[PDB]
């Protein structure tokens, strides 16, 4: 079985460069190109280049000419793509690629590498600020929540009540805005009549900022 | 009646079995003498599918080439692997010579006589014959020496134009010759003259060919975007030293504008350098040489073809980029076997 | 998007449904990825199927108009799937797989919050909430005009109940907050536009 392993996620800063690796086994890596693409989650596969590992010939996108290189090490079976001048628009999962055995085709591809994350942001690491989303009273149900508001780098994690409470919530994802940093909410559906004697309280950790947030949402006197 | 089949070829040749130079000593033992009166006629109202880019021949032929160099180029050195390999390496006589390929009985080879052909589809003026032309095995990268000339026009070949990751073949219609020099300081330092003249006008009659195939877009040249020394430089061997040659002024669009333009004409010296380590075509490592010879090292050579690959991508163009070489040694053999194929009688 | 397929297109448990690529200069390989994973091909050279590949997927194409068509659906076949020629793809198409009924979205509209207000930040979240089909459009609106800048909305994302979900902000000064008499939200999922709105005197 062919494999192809890349590298782990960057996070870079822009005009900062990075380098991408993708190790190769299960075949005789010099009898086949590697080709790199990149895609925006959601959305469709860009080409980059091939890179022949025979000689080390590679064939840009005009699109990246000046800006990319992808090299190899024959022996250990590996190859590189190196990206530099990195813009937020080079925000996008990068994945290797190699065609199937035999074909003559060159661009049926049939294995793929697991694709590696790279975030271009110019912000630097930052604690969530937290901020409640106070419900109103129905003789049935309100939604509360929690906002956590511009952080980085992801991830953030929410509980509620220690764990304790788990049915009718939903952690939404982050996105983050155009100053660099991430947002998200998470939100708890429970009773109206709960409210005035229930304790609800949002927990968030962020590790990498060693922030630990624990705020109680409470209703609005209005 | 007969089909297209594959079979072992034999070879033929006028190795002198005296002699001490390489390629003269491996025909000697591995080829046979070339037929004198060698009969090839017209096959008569036929008409034969060709294709040079999936041809066993040439497979064939790689694998003598292959087991040429490795009988007759030892190295000092060889890195593979982990493995150090160490042998005696001393300095050799080099000039390859002509092989010809031959079947066997119960087949025979097939020759499209088409002064336009282009390696694929059909061809109408046909012939049979025992061996093919002599061919001399050059192993050489972005060029192609002392090769054969395409017969009437310069001629594009490529198992799809559209694919740019298949290598383009510019057959020439007329040679440009290189004058290649080490002079009798810096042992390894040499370099290439070319008349500048005749390469521009070359060339430029070249562009006007891909513009047919690429629909007038502006046609450009560029250097190698990367890769081994062996391929982003002109790469030979003369007289079994390593030649690495910078074509940057061999694709220098300037004169190619036709432009009338100053030192477009006149002499193009091309900066060159011997080297000892080289990474082999045959095989996946390294081989280290001892230091060149002694003396005026002169290779004059044909050039007769070019090879190219364009840049994939983008477009939104206006135009289309060729940088110079591509493929691999495979193609070299391809570009002289093209008009041939092997059919067994029935 | 060199090559033209349907951003979106659904399909129900059982049947039959042919996603569709245009555009193409060879003949076309077909790719089935799951969010957040790799590709993997389902068909090359136009219709040919790879040995491991489940016989429901089939490929045919003419000229540049190239086709998958997936038989006996399952959720399992909800992804996104790609198409190249050479190096030209597709914007991609998602795949759903109806599993379920309609279900409409609850939405909430918060104002900010006495805590954020007091720091010079102020934003109003719209939460939207047990939706089926997965899929949603906002509009904020001040009073009755509508508003551009400011808007970031998240894309629905699953919830344990195997509904989805989805976020929408506003980012404004306070100024702007306290200015204004009423901000809305409009959300529209299946030609139906649901609506919430705050006014600064609150409830
Ligand atoms: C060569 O000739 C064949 C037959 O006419 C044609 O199909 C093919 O496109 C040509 N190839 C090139 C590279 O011009
Ligand atoms: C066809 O083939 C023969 C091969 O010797 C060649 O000499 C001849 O000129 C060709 N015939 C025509 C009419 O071109
Ligand atoms: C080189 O080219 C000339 C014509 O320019 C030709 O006559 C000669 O035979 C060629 N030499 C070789 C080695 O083929
Ligand atoms: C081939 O070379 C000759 C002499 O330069 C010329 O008559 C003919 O036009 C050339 N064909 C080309 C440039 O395609
Ligand atoms: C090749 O180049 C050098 C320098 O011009 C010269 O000494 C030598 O005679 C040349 N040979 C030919 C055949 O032009
Ligand atoms: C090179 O060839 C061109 C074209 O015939 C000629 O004008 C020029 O003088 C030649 N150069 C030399 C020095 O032979
Ligand atoms: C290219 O230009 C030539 C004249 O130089 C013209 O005859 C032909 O129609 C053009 N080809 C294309 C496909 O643009
Ligand atoms: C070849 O020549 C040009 C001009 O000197 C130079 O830019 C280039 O670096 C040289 N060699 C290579 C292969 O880079
Ligand atoms: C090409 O031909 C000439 C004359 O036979 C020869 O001296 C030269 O070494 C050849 N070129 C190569 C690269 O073998
Ligand atoms: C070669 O290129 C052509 C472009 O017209 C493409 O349509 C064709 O499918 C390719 N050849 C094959 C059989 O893959
Ligand atoms: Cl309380």
């Amino acid at each position: 079985q062919v494999h192809l392993m890349q590298s782990g996620t960057e996070m870079k800063k822009p005009g900062a460069s990075v380098r991408v690796t993708c190790q190769t086994s299960g075949y005789t890596f010099s009898d086949y190109f590697i080709h790199w693409l990149r895609q925006v989650p959601g959305r469709g596969f860009e080409w980059m280049g091939w890179m022949n590992p025979q000689w080390g010939q590679v064939n840009y996108a005009r699109t990246f000419q000046g800006r990319v290189t992808m090299t190899r090490d024959v022996y250990r079976e590996v190859a590189y793509l190196d990206l530099r001048s990195l813009t937020f628009a080079d925000t996008a999962v990068y994945f290797c690629a190699r065609r199937m055995r035999s074909q003559d085709r060159e661009w049926d591809f049939q294995h793929w590498g697991q694709g590696t994350r790279i975030i271009v942001s110019s912000a630097s690491t930052k604690g969530p600020s937290v901020f409640p989303l106070a419900p109103s009273s129905s003789g049935g149900t309100a939604a509360l929540g929690c906002l956590v508001k511009d952080y980085f780098p992801e991830p953030v994690t929410v509980s509620w009540n220690s764990g304790a409470l788990t049915s009718g919530v939903h952690t939404f994802p982050a996105v983050l805005q155009s100053s660099g940093l991430y947002s998200l909410s998470s939100v708890v559906t429970v009773p109206s009549s709960s409210l005035g004697t229930q304790t609800y309280i949002c927990n968030v950790n962020h590790k990498p900022s060693n922030t630990k947030v624990d705020k109680k949402v409470e209703p609005k006197s209005c | 009646v007969w089909k297209d089949a594959d079979t072992t070829l034999f070879c033929a040749s006028d190795a002198k079995a005296h002699e001490t130079e390489v390629h003269n000593v491996w025909a000697t033992h591995a080829c046979v003498p070339t037929d004198p009166n060698p009969q090839e006629i017209h096959l008569e109202n036929v008409t034969e599918n060709f294709n040079m880019w999936k041809n066993n021949m040439v497979e064939q032929m790689q694998e003598d080439v292959i087991s040429l160099w490795d009988q007759s180029l030892q190295p000092c050195v060889k890195l593979t692997g982990g493995s150090v390999i160490k042998q005696a390496c001393p300095k050799i006589s080099f000039d390859p010579i002509p092989i010809h390929y031959c079947t066997p009985a119960g087949y025979v080879i097939l020759k499209c006589n088409d002064k336009n052909f282009n390696g694929t589809g059909p061809c109408k003026n046909v012939s049979s014959v025992q061996c093919t032309h002599g061919i001399k095995p050059v192993v050489s990268t972005q060029l192609l020496l002392n090769g054969s000339l395409a017969e009437e026009e310069i001629i594009i070949r490529s198992e799809n134009l559209t694919n740019n990751a298949k290598t383009i073949i510019v057959h020439l219609n007329k040679s440009v010759e290189i004058n290649c020099t080490r002079p009798s300081g810096d042992i390894r330092k040499a370099y290439c003259e070319i008349n500048g003249t005749k390469w521009n006008k070359v060339l430029k009659q070249v562009t006007e060919k891909l513009k047919e195939h690429f629909n007038n877009k502006t046609i450009i040249f560029q250097p190698p975007s990367g890769g081994d020394l062996e391929i982003t430089m002109h790469h030979f061997n003369c007289r079994g030293e390593f030649f690495y040659c910078n074509t940057t002024q061999l694709f220098n669009n300037t004169c190619i504008g036709n432009e009338t333009m100053k030192g477009c004409n006149g002499t193009i010296t091309l900066p060159c350098k011997i080297k000892q380590i080289i990474n082999m075509w045959q095989g996946t490592g390294q081989a280290m040489y001892a230091p060149p010879i002694d003396g005026k090292i002169n290779c004059v050579s044909n050039i007769t073809g070019i090879l190219l690959t364009r840049d994939g991508g983008a477009n939104n163009t206006s135009n289309e980029t060729f940088r110079p070489g591509g493929g691999n040694i495979k193609d070299n053999w391809r570009s002289e076997l093209y008009k041939y194929k092997v059919v067994q009688i029935e | 998007s060199a090559l033209t397929q349907p951003p979106s297109v659904s399909g129900s448990p059982g049947q039959s449904i042919t996603l569709s690529c245009t555009g193409a200069s060879t003949s076309v390989a077909w790719y089935q990825q799951y969010a957040d994973k790799a590709p993997r091909l389902i068909v090359f050279d136009g219709n040919k199927r790879p040995s491991d590949i489940s016989s429901r997927f089939s490929g045919s194409q003419s000229g540049g108009t190239a086709s998958l068509t997936i038989s006996g659906l399952q959720s399992e076949d909800e992804a996104y799937y790609h198409c190249n020629a050479f190096e030209f793809f597709g914007g991609g198409t998602k795949l759903t797989v109806l599993s379920q009924p309609k279900a409409a979205p609850s939405v909430t509209l918060f104002p900010p919050s006495s805590e954020e207000l007091q720091a010079n930040k102020a934003t109003l979240v719209c939460l939207i909430s047990d939706f089926y089909p997965g899929a949603v459009t906002v509009a904020w609106k001040a009073d009755s005009s509508p508003v551009k800048a400011g808007v970031e909305t998240t894309t629905p994302s699953k919830q344990s109940n195997n509904k989805y979900a989805a976020s929408s902000y506003l980012s404004l000064t306070p100024e702007q907050w306290k200015s204004h008499k009423s901000y809305s939200c409009q959300v529209t999922h299946e030609g139906s536009t649901v609506e919430k709105t705050v006014a600064p005197t609150e409830c």
